[PDB]
Formats: C-alpha cells, structure tokens, sequence
RNA sequence: CCGGCGCGCG
C-alpha cells in the first residue's frame, strides 16, 4: 500500500556478479559509494533522480566498498563517488566516470555508450 | 528567490506515509 | 498628473463568477482578468472605448 | 530524529499507531465474559478475532457533508445456551473508532479535531515538608497512584504517622498495615526505629490490631466515619475495594518504578500493585528524612510528570465504551431471558455505546479542540501543545505559584518562551522542535555524547529523559579556543544539576548541537531572535499565528530555513505519494503517472476555513517533470515554492511622521492598496435548517409575501440565492416560511460579497420529513484600509491610520518611495533589535537577488556575527548595483531620504530596508458596531450582548464611578434608566427625539430593581421605598 | 435571548 521511498538497489559482491554475468536487456549502472563519504549524498540523490527517469530502460545499483572493498579494488576503483557503466552488449566494454558527474552527463553516457 | 524546497534533501525526515494506507500495509484494517 | 490608458472593464458570458474555471482553458476566470489588467495601452483621446477578443 | 528535525505532526502519528496496535486489544481485554444470574445464558467476546475495516466514506466526503472519519470494529462473539448445548459464533458490530489524519487530525460530523496532550503528576511516592502556624517542620509523603489517588502520609507533632485520606478522615499506619494482615510483630522489625510505633498503641488499638478482621472494621470506621460497628462481609471488602484499593493502590508499570527508584527497592517491574514493603519502608525514609537524611521530592520537576497523547486519550474512551456495552448487553440478556427466547449474537449489542462515547469525547472533553486553520502555521502548532487544565489537571485558581514558572529540567523539552496569555499563563506550554514522547509519558531531547578512546558508541545521539538531565555536564559552547596549553582544558559554560557552570571541556559528557533545540515552531521562525528581548518572542509568535493568507503569496527574502519544515509537515502543499512524470496539470487537478501507475491528484480551489480564511492552491511543477516519491507537486496558500509565505516584501523607513505613526500607529502609502499587496479572501458561511413545528414544517420558496422583487431579484426558483450573485446587507439567501410568518435567511450587517458555494442537500433519516440543510458561501475581497492591523516577526505591531499617494511619501536616493513608515520610537522600549537587521539584509537581498535562511544565535561563531553578515551583504549590494546609498560608510544601514511633500532631504539619516510585514486577522469591518435601539433581554429587559446579536455597549460599576467623579448626575441616570430598561421610558424617549420636544425625569423604577424586589420576595422578605413629603410629612409608597 | 466548557484581544 505504501510505495518504497528508493528506487536503488544495494548489491553483493556476489549478487553483483550474476547480475552481469546474466542476460541483460538495458543498460546496468553500477554506484560504489560509502556512507561517510560526504559527496556520496548528493550522486545517491542524482541517482534517484536517474532511477526515476528511466523507469525500465536502465537498472541502477550500488555496492557499498564497506562490505564489498576487496571487490571494488579489483575493479579498479580509485575513489568515490565511482560509476561504473556496463554496456548489455558483453563484446562493448564497460565505463568507468571518477567524481560528481552532470545527471545529463550520465544521460548521455546511457543514450549513447550504452 | 525561485528556488523550490526539494523535500528528498538530507535535511528532511523520510516521507510521511498515508496514515490509512500505513495501517492497511502493517496489515491491521483489512480492505 | 500624467494620464494612462487602460482596460477597466470585460464581459464575459458562461462564468458564474470570476472565481470560476472554464473547460478547456489553462487560466481561471481570476488569471484572465489579472492578465487584463497587465495589458498597457496608449491613447490621446479620452472616453469609454470598448475593444474586442473574439 | 537523530540526524534530522523531525515531522511536527510525528507524535499524533506514532500515538494513533501505538493505539492502534495495543489500545486495542488491551481494552478489548477486560471485557468480562457476560453471565446471567440463573448462568444458563454466558456471552462472551472473542477478542484476537477483532478487526478494523477501511471507512466507506473518504476523508474528502467525510467533512463535505458533515459526518464523521471513523472505521468500522468487527470483533467475534460467542453466545452460550447451555439449554440447548450449541455455540453460535457471528461477526458482531460493536461500533465506529474515529481514524487520524497523515496530519494528526480527526473529522467528527464534518469538523477537524485536534487531541492535545496533558501534563500531570507522575505516580510515585513523593516527599513534602511545610511548615505550622508556629513555624515547626512537618514532613510529609504522598503516593500517587495511576489514577490520581493520592495517599498522604504525615507525621503529627507527637510523632504519630496517619494515613490521611480526606480532609477530616484520618487512619493511623498501625490499624492500616494490620488491615492487610501486617502482623504487630513484623512491622517494628522491619523498621529502624521500633519504639516509636510501639509508643502510640493504646490498648484499645492493639485488641484491633490482635486480628485481621478486626483492624479491617475500625479501619473501616476511621475511613467512613459511620457510626455504629460494621459487620464483616465479602460485600464490605469489595465496596471498600472499589473506592480504596481500586482508587489509591494501584501504582501501574509507572507507579512501580518511581517507588523502586524512589524508596531504593529490587522489586520486579510486572508487580503493578502497591505492595505492603512499600508503606513500610516509606515510613522509614519520612522518619529518616527528618534526621537530615536525604532531600525533599521536587514537585515542578519534570521527570515526575507524565504527558498524556491521543494514545492515552482514546485508549481510556474505550475503557468508557466497552463498560458501557456491558451494561447494555446485561440489559438485553435479561430481557431476552425472559421472553424465553434465543437472541442471535449481533442482537445483544448495538453501536451506540462505542459510536456516541467517541462521538460526544470531541464534542465535549476540553483536551479535544478544532483545529485552528488561519494558515498552515496555525495546523501544525496546534497539536503540540501542552496543557496542566483538563479533567484529572490543576485549574487557573487551583494552579500554584510556583507552577507557571520556569524549571531547568524543561530545557529541550518546553519551550520556555510560548505560553498563553491571561489567567492561562504557564498552564499551557508548547513542545520544542526536537522534542519526543518516550515510553513511560516523559519528554526526551536528543544530546550529543562525548566518551572516551575505548568506546564503540555507533550512535552518539541519545535522547535523554529529565530524571537523567540532571545528571550529565551538557554543554552548549564551541570549541574554538586555544591558549598555550591544549584544548581539554578551555572553559566552556555546562549545565549540571540545575545549575549553570564553567568547567573544562574534559569535564564535559554532553553537547547541545542542534540550533533550534529549545524552542518551538513560533520561536523558531524569527530571524535574529538573539536581539530580541524574550518579551516580545512571546508576541511575536502569537502575532505569526494571527497572519492572514494573502491573495498572492511571496517568499521571505530573509528566514530561518524552518520555513520549508512548516511547509511540509503541514500539508497545505501537495506531496507526491508516487514516483513518476508529470503528464498534466491544471487548475482543477494535476496528473501524475508512475511504474505503470497513474494517478489523478485534485486542487482545492477558494475553500473556507474554520476562521473565514480562503484555501487555494496553484500547481508546482510542469508535464514532462520527473518526481520523487515525497517532492512537492502544488503550493497551497501562505506557500510559495514549499515555503511558509504568510506576508510580503516592502519598502519602509523608521522615522517619525507628522504624528500619522504616534505610539503604534503605521503610515502606509497608496502602492499597497492599488497593487493589491496586501489584498485576502474572506469567505463566511450562512445555514439555515428546516425543522418540524406542530403547525407543520418550514417551507421553502421563492415566493414570500410582505418583500420586494429587488431584495428577492438574486433567487432561483426553488428559493435561494443564484450561483454567483452580489448579495448585499439586508438581501435575502434562502427564503423560508413557518405557518405564515416570514423566517427566511437574510444578509448580517457588512457581509456584503460574491456568492460562490450553494449546498441544498437532505439528510437521511428514519422519519417521514429529512432536515434539509443550505449553505450559503460568499467571498469578500479585503484589500488594506485605515485600521487594519500589520506586524512583523519581531513583535513589532500596529496600526495602519493613514494611506497616502506615492508622491506625498518619503522617497530614497534612487527616487523610489516607501511603502510603510513606522515610529523609530517603539524599538528602544520594546527592546527588539532584530528587526532592525532584517530589515538592512531585507534591502540587501532584493538588490542581490538572494534569499537567506539563517540559523538562531550566530554568534556562537563569532562576535558580532550577525552584524559582519549584514554589514557585509550591505556593502556587496551597493557595490553590485552602484547604489552607494544602499551601504553608509559614515552610518551603516541608514540613508539621507527626502521629503515627498518639499523635495528637501530630512535631516538625520533614516534606517531603510525590505523587511517581511504580515497582516493579521484582527481588523476594522469585524469590529465596527452600532446600536440605536432594538431587541432587550426577556428577563433583565436591558439592551442585548454581542456585535452580532446588534447589542448596545455595557457602563459597569467602573465607569458608574467615573460619571460619579464628574458630578454628572444626569448623564448617569439616562444610562441607568431609559436606555437601558425603563420599559415605559424607553419609548417615550423613541418619541420625544423623533418630535424633538424635550425628556423628562423616569421618575419610576427601572425592571432591574423590580426584578430584585421579586427575587427577594422569593425568599419571604418585602422591601418597600417609601417617599416621606417635605412639607406635609405624609408617606407614600412608590409603586414597587 | 439560559448556563457551563474551550480558544482568543486590549
């Protein structure tokens, strides 16, 4: 009866994997982010704002680097906020954007990269 | 001076729900 | 003691009162005659003239 | 609420909840399994079966035609003939439970009700000593039980401990313990001083004592004071129950642990009874007390009081309604037993007693009051107020001294500012902002914990109860200090057992970090409030509370960022309850559509108040706009952009006009009336009701003998007023005939207006004839006038006594005139300094295009903050626009204006700005009253009360003395006798004026003294005036 | 056209 305030969806290390090595029919954006990180609030509420405008033409998720910080090392994460853009096409190759990236940046990027 | 209060900001609490449909969810007033 | 011209009074016809809707239009009765009464006009002359929306 | 403010409406929300969830099954419990006398017949309840069910009616429908928002109880029933040995088990209907709005509010019969919570003592033991005639201490201990019942134990001047009751029946310890059965022997045992009870038994007492029954007998006799000895039954144990051990020993989960803490006892939390240890080892603390052992009780404290909410309130209403069906259903029972009958179980209960126990609570109980809707302010403020009066709560004469003022343990929880004004002062308190209810009725504010190295301490936001306040060092400095040594060792101001302090930040255990901690939302909606004097915060937030939603509404160029908080939790805005896009907007609604749901959201549109204010709202956000679930769609009115907007941004200078501002008087200029700045909609509502007489019912039509076509031109023909019709004072609203004497609606005196809501509606009942019910709304346009009333948010109000044209008011160096002048005389009195700042940052703002929202006490920063932020924003707008009268170096904030009238500047240098004026609802047109003559009482015979009811104005003993101190005898006499109730001269005098031709002496009594000579012949006495002649010494007797 | 209760203004 009473709808979910957050429309991003917390992912494992584990779960992470499935998910990408599963098929896929939109575009996957993956978030690392930390919560005391102070520039994570705002790219959590830009990515809200992005889940919202693409209802089901893209999936946005986030890994926590306090749970998942090996993983997130290893996909060559050198800070946050960190995106990782993750093309349906398994030949495309994946993008990696460091910092407080333009919502309309990320349009972009799923628009045309994806 | 035209700035419109974004209600999903860090400085808000969390949406308040439907006080009925709060009720029906907890599952104590059936339909 | 300089003078203006402008609009002070419209009729309308299917309104109960101004502060009514109309089907089909954006703007309430109350924002028409609001935005009639932002209109600046220019005369020389004085008296009642009465112009049209149609 | 640890990270951020919480929602205002968040306590009414989460008691309603907790209602819900266990007020009502632990009231559904105790609902006794209902037997008759032959036990042949048992009904009882099968309470885990209990249900609610969503109201039929929507909440919009609800108030639309006056009804009720309530749902729907459905428990199950088990009826038992053991006659006939079958079980029949049905979904009875036990009655209506009435359901809170998101904003906290109830609807009964189409009315918003508000349930305000209630301060009062917590049960507990407390501890007293006051002092004789002679000045000799006397100490005193009282338990206070969970429903008031207080038992006072006190020490005599011959040491004797009695157990007072009442104010003459008086018990000792001794016939009280043994009346439990507290055997003579192990009661010294067990106290430290064994000779002082045995020093006070007669031998009289101690046969009584000797057995149980016996003390129970003479306890009996010293509590009722009966004459005669008792006879022991299990009928006197209960009725002595009933009013003594249920009224004054049931301590409850909260009486048990103060009396643990209090008396020092490891006793379990489940014993809620007042158990016999306790009298005991009270008794040995009172001795003890007295021989400078331990520290009286403090009664003000808050951490012995407990705070009722709407939980509490409609919990115990159902304490109320489930015995009032018990004794329905005995009722039906028995009749239906003798009838010999089998009643099915829906039958033996009706929903009257729950529906009309809830129905008549708003109604009637004091604690239930309509919400106050002038604007979204006054919503919110409303229920979270805190009162010491209602039923179980001290009165305005029964309030003590002491009570009203200020206690340290209110800090963070009341607001020490907002209090009523009258003989109400003190007694109705108001919750801070970041305030909660805990679970034992105490109030908790959040504090910031400071530990060692070696400590988890995942959350360090606590909140803290005031029975544990006193206890911890909380400071409220900064930590911006450093000399050579380090930083532990700086001194900061702290808090620690009801005192204030200087200690070292070392010695420190908790930090006040929140801004807008100890005040409530009116307090907290002031700018610069740190230069106001505390006087005129209490002003100024009943002013705020006051102010009327204007036509068009702005936002504050400067603020405190509350105002998006009001806003919110007000729910005057609309709120998006889905995420999607927006497809369509309009006037009438606005169309939201989300994860393949689509949703229609309606726009009130020019709706009534309860205080004749107009609602409205405007859309937000445009189609093709992507939304969050909880971001704004709509502003409704006195909102602008999800802001609380109660006034507007004018220019106005501080200085002395030709006396147009004497005292609190306000000069205003023609710009404000022609623009259409300060402009509302007033909205009132006529009803009239068609009832049965015995000459048969009222009748409605258009036709009406005796009245002109011009008063009746504005009806249709069923006979009322036509949609949208300009009524004016005396024309007619809804035409109606008594059989026929006219007694029609008309138009009061000033209500002239555009009618804009029609309601010809029936209401279905069991009769042969339904009431018909019509509503008539008219909207009147208010723009400002001379007497209006203008105030800011610093307490600064007045009047408004003269308008003038553009180029008669003072203009600045860029040629534009002000808006409003105001006497520079009423700062230094009244002591508000803060105006003065926003007003400067007010001007600066709009040369800048920039807002501000700053929060209380900045100068916790630094010295002079709020100067170095206005001085600085100053200069930067007059750098910006090449204005360099906006900032002075040679007087900050103050400009050479000129003269309108001469064109010659004025001498002395005047402080300008833009600063955020209100208008409220105190204003001429509502306050205007006349009277010639017309309608009297039926008993006093004098003119009537009250603007509406056309009265006449009262001359009471005060002014009687005036007139006596004049010496005009004759002024006083008219307004004793022929203007007031002199029958036969009253209409002389209506004759005399009409023809001019003098008045003369009553010369008679007036109906008043004639009313008292009856009253007192009522009590067999006569009372004759009697005339004795100067000149013959006949007596004779005045008709009387 | 009568009284209580609650809320306000000066």
């Amino acid at each position: 009866f009473v709808r979910e305030d957050y429309l991003v969806r917390k992912l494992s290390a584990q779960e992470l994997q499935d998910l990408v090595k599963g098929e896929r029919k939109v575009p996957l954006i993956v978030d690392f982010y930390a919560t005391w990180c102070g520039p994570c609030i705002l790219m959590a509420q830009e990515l809200e704002m992005l889940a919202v405008e693409y209802e089901s033409n893209a999936m946005i998720v986030k890994v926590d680097t306090d749970d998942e910080y090996e993983f997130a090392r290893d996909m060559q994460v050198r800070g946050l906020p960190t995106l990782f853009f993750i093309s349906p096409d398994p030949s495309k190759d994946a993008i990696r954007t460091e910092g407080l990236i333009p919502l309309q940046m990320m349009r972009d990027i799923i628009d045309n990269d994806m | 001076p035209d700035a419109v209060m974004d209600f999903r900001g860090p400085d808000f609490h969390e949406p308040t729900p439907n006080m009925l449909s709060y009720l029906k969810e907890n599952c104590k007033v059936i339909s | 003691e300089i003078e203006g011209t402008c609009i002070t009074r419209a009729k309308f016809e299917n309104i109960p009162h101004d502060y009514s809707n109309i089907v089909g239009i954006q703007e309430s009765v109350h924002e028409i005659l609001m935005n009639l009464n932002e209109i600046v006009l220019k005369s020389n002359l004085y008296g009642t003239r009465n112009a049209l929306i149609c | 609420g640890t990270s951020t403010i919480p929602g205002f409406n968040q306590i009414q929300f989460e008691g309603f909840y907790r209602f819900i969830d266990q007020g009502l099954i632990e009231e559904l419990s105790k609902f006794p399994k209902i037997e008759d006398i032959d036990h042949e017949i048992e009904f009882q309840l099968f309470v885990e079966t209990y249900q609610l069910v969503e109201p039929l009616i929507k909440e919009r429908d609800a108030v639309y035609e006056s009804l009720t928002y309530s749902s729907e109880l459905y428990v199950s029933a088990g009826l038992i003939w053991k006659t006939n040995r079958n079980m029949q088990e049905q979904r009875i209907f036990i009655g209506n439970i009435p359901l809170m709005n998101s904003l906290g509010t109830f609807i009964v019969n189409g009315i918003y009700r508000v349930v305000i919570n209630q301060i009062l003592q917590s049960p507990g033991i407390y501890y007293q000593s006051e002092l004789d005639h002679n000045g000799i201490s006397v100490y005193t201990g009282t338990i206070i039980s969970d429903w008031g019942g207080r038992l006072e134990l006190e020490i005599d001047k011959k040491a004797r401990i009695w157990a007072r009751v009442s104010r003459k029946q008086k018990i000792s310890i001794l016939v009280l313990s043994s009346a439990m059965g507290s055997n003579l022997r192990e009661i010294l045992e067990n106290v430290c001083y064994p000779e002082i009870f045995l020093s006070f038994l007669t031998d009289k007492e101690k046969k009584k004592i000797g057995s149980k029954e016996n003390a129970i007998l003479e306890f009996y006799q010293q509590f009722s004071c009966v004459g005669g000895d008792p006879i022991f039954s299990e009928s006197l144990c209960k009725e002595l129950q009933k009013k003594f051990f249920h009224q004054r020993c049931e301590l409850g989960r909260i009486g048990r642990r103060n009396i643990n803490w209090r008396l020092n006892l490891n006793i379990p939390q489940n014993n809620i009874f007042l158990l016999p240890r306790d009298i005991l080892a009270a008794a040995d603390h009172l001795i003890g007390m007295k021989f400078g052992m331990g520290t009286l009780d403090d009664m003000n404290h808050l951490k012995n009081k407990r705070i009722r909410s709407v939980a509490d309130l409609l919990q115990d209403q159902l304490g109320l309604a489930l015995a009032r069906l018990e004794n329905v259903v005995k009722g039906t029972i028995g009749g239906a037993i003798r009838h010999k009958l089998i009643p099915t179980p829906q039958n033996l209960v009706t929903s009257t007693p729950l529906t009309t126990t809830y129905e008549s609570f708003f109604g009637l109980h004091p604690l239930s009051q309509v919400l106050d809707r002038t604007n979204p302010l006054t919503q919110i403020v409303h229920g979270r107020k805190l009162s010491y009066l209602g039923p179980g709560g001290l009165t305005g004469r029964t309030a003590n001294f002491r009570i009203r003022d200020i206690h340290p343990s209110h800090y963070g929880r009341i607001c020490p500012i907002d209090t009523s004004e009258g003989i109400n002062v003190g007694l109705i308190g108001s919750l801070s902002i970041h305030a909660r209810i805990g679970d034992w009725g105490s109030l908790e504010s959040p504090f910031y914990e400071l530990v060692e190295k070696s400590k988890k301490a995942q959350i360090r936001m606590l909140f803290l109860s005031p029975s544990q306040d006193e206890y911890y060092m909380i400071a409220a400095g900064n930590s911006l200090a450093l000399n050579r040594g380090i930083q532990e060792e700086q001194v900061v101001p702290a808090r620690y057992r009801q005192e204030f302090l200087t200690i070292a930040w070392e010695e420190v255990h908790l930090r006040s970090i929140f801004p807008f901690q100890y005040f409530s939302i009116g307090a907290s909606l002031i700018p610069f409030i740190e230069h106001n004097d505390a006087n005129r915060a209490l002003m100024s937030s009943n002013m705020q509370r006051q102010a009327v939603p204007l036509s068009r509404s702005e936002k504050c160029i400067v603020g405190t960022g509350l105002e998006r908080q009001v806003a919110l939790d007000s729910g005057v805005p609309a709120i998006a309850e889905h995420e999607g896009k927006i497809l369509y907007t309009d006037t009438e609604k606005i169309i939201l559509s989300g994860n393949e749901n689509t949703l229609s959201i309606p726009l009130i549109m020019y709706q009534r108040s309860n205080k004749n204010t107009c609602m409205h709202q405007k859309p937000q956000v445009r189609r093709g706009k992507c939304i969050k679930k909880g971001q704004i769609l709509a502003d409704g009115a006195a909102t602008v952009g999800g802001e609380l907007a109660l006034g507007k941004n004018v220019l106005v200078a501080y200085m002395p006009w030709e006396g147009y501002n004497f005292e609190d008087a306000v000069l205003i200029s023609e710009c404000l009336v022609y623009g259409d700045i300060y402009t509302s909609f007033h909205i009132r509502k006529y009803e009239i009701q068609t009832h049965v007489t015995t000459q048969g019912p009222e009748r409605i039509t258009k036709e009406i003998p005796h009245l002109e076509g011009r008063l009746l031109r504005n009806l249709d023909k069923n006979g009322i007023v036509m949609l949208g019709s300009w009524v004016e004072t005396g024309d007619i609203l809804v035409g109606k005939l008594t059989p026929s004497k006219e007694t029609c609606l008309k138009l009061p005196i000033g209500g002239r207006g555009r009618v804009i809501d029609v309601r010809w509606v029936q209401k279905k009942g069991g009769s042969s004839y339904n009431p018909e019910i019509i509503r008539v709304y008219i909207s009147q346009k208010r723009e400002i006038k001379v007497g209006d009333k203008v105030a800011g948010r610093h307490g600064n109000k007045g009047i408004i006594s003269k308008i003038l044209p553009r180029q008669d008011m003072p203009y600045l160096q860029d040629g534009r005139p002000v808006d409003m002048v105001f006497n520079p005389l009423g700062v230094p009195s009244r002591m508000n300094v803060g105006q003065i700042f926003e007003c400067s940052l007010g001007l600066a703002g709009s040369l800048l295009d920039r807002h501000y929202r700053i929060a209380p006490f900045d100068e916790r920063y630094e010295q002079e903050a709020s100067r170095k932020l206005v001085f600085s924003e100053l200069y930067e707008a007059s750098k910006q626009t090449a204005n360099p009268w906006v900032f002075e170096p040679e007087y900050p904030g103050k400009s050479r204006i000129f003269d309108g009238r001469t064109g010659d500047p004025f001498e002395q240098p005047v402080i300008i700005g833009k600063p955020y004026i209100l208008k409220l609802i105190h204003q001429v047109d509502d306050k205007i009253h006349g009277r010639s003559s017309g309608h009297y009482a039926l008993v006093t015979q004098q003119p009537l009360r009250g603007r509406s009811k056309q009265g006449g104005q009262r001359v009471g003993e005060m002014e009687v003395w005036a007139l006596e101190g004049f010496g005009v005898a004759h002024i006083l006499q008219e307004m004793l006798t022929y203007k007031s109730d002199h029958i036969r001269a009253r209409q002389e005098v209506l004759g005399t004026t009409i023809i001019g031709g003098t008045i003369p002496k009553p010369e008679d009594a007036p109906e008043s003294f004639r009313l008292l000579v009856r009253e007192l012949r009522s009590l067999a006495l006569e009372l004759n005036h009697f005339l004795v002649s100067e000149k013959n010494f006949q007596i004779n007797r005045k008709e009387v």
